[PDB]
């Protein structure tokens, strides 16, 4: 929404176009992209005590379990 | 034919496993019947999935749920024969891969399944026959370079043999 | 890449083992290059040997004197690779089988040949795919009774792989 100033807010150089995340999240398939805060850490299919199956398998296998596939949710009781 | 205790661990790795990950098909190997692979079909498509497109992804999960979830449920009073366990199994890949529409997503991804077949794979297993089998009926550009492939790979692990089992 | 220890237990063999009977093809199998069936080979050939016409018989006797008595002398300087292993055999089959009038045996007894030949055999073994391979060219009514009994056993026990592979 444009200001008075003649200056568009807000500004469009500081807005930037990022890769989202697939539509994965909540599927217990643990994918790196989707583990993320912007998108409910891939919907805790990457935490064992989140994902209903009580067992995390990464999306390859070939993606650490302790990597970027690793339970990166604060509020999983694996982090407590 | 099948072992009654083999009978029994089956349907309880059925029961223990979910429908999701190769639990599933991962005790249905090493069974009496010698249909093997499956542990391999999981595990390889599992690898790359990722290569496969967002359709292809969607569609490989979706036919790995159609197979664990059917061939659970389905698994009932089948006779004790290999050949019918067969058979069922079949069926059960081909109706998956038809409703889950795998000749689409195979013309998409011709490349990464071309990439994945090979030659002592469809020696060794009935199951990838029966993908290829499909896969032959899923397009022509997709019969042809899957033709391509599988020669390739047949004249290189057999040479002389292939061309000559090929006739024309 | 054959092991060291074959080596010396197989030239035991050779140097222990008399050319007349199996013995020596009976422990050319077990090898680390898995060039198999010579057993098979020695055994089936031997069992059907009476089938075999008077002139069948002599072929035989023949081809496996030549058999025994060639890959005793030409297995000096073979390199270690098991694919020279391979074919090297592949010549000496060849030759064994060309001086001694394979393809007239053929013509003599197309339906013993028929009979012996067993689909999960030539797949399983190299040296069968070579008989194979001369007999459809030692006779174009015998190539045509081997084509016909290939492609029936073919389709008997892979189902539509044989037409699969069978484009034509
Ligand atoms: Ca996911």
């Amino acid at each position: 929404v444009c200001t008075a100033g003649l200056k568009w807010y807000p500004h469009p150089a500081l807005i930037h176009c990022v890769k989202g995340c697939e539509p994965f999240m909540g599927d217990n398939y643990c994918d790196a992209i989707n583990n993320r805060a912007f998108c409910n850490y891939d919907g805790g299919d990457c935490c064992t005590s989140t994902v209903k199956t009580k067992k995390v398998t990464p999306f390859p296998m070939s993606c650490d379990l302790q990597g970027d596939c690793a339970c990166r949710d604060p509020q999983a009781q694996e982090h407590s | 034919r099948l072992s009654l205790q083999n009978t029994a661990e089956i349907q309880h790795c059925l029961v223990n496993a979910g429908d999701v990950g190769c639990g599933v098909f991962e005790c249905f190997e090493n069974n009496s019947c010698e249909i093997r692979g499956l542990h391999g079909i999981c595990m390889t498509f599992l690898h790359n999935a990722g290569k496969f497109d967002a359709q292809g992804k969607s569609f490989i999960k979706d036919a790995l749920k159609c197979k664990a979830h059917a061939l659970r449920h389905r698994f009932g009073c089948i006779s004790r024969k290999c050949p019918a366990i067969r058979e069922m199994v079949s069926q059960l890949q081909r109706e998956c891969y038809l409703k889950h529409d795998l000749c689409a997503a195979a013309q998409e991804n011709t490349r990464v399944i071309v990439e994945m077949i090979h030659f002592k794979d469809l020696l060794l297993h009935e199951p990838y026959v029966d993908l290829v089998n499909l896969l032959l009926t899923c397009g022509e550009e997709v019969k042809e370079a899957i033709t391509h492939s599988v020669q390739v790979q047949c004249e290189q692990n057999w040479g002389s043999l292939c061309s000559i089992l090929s006739f024309c």
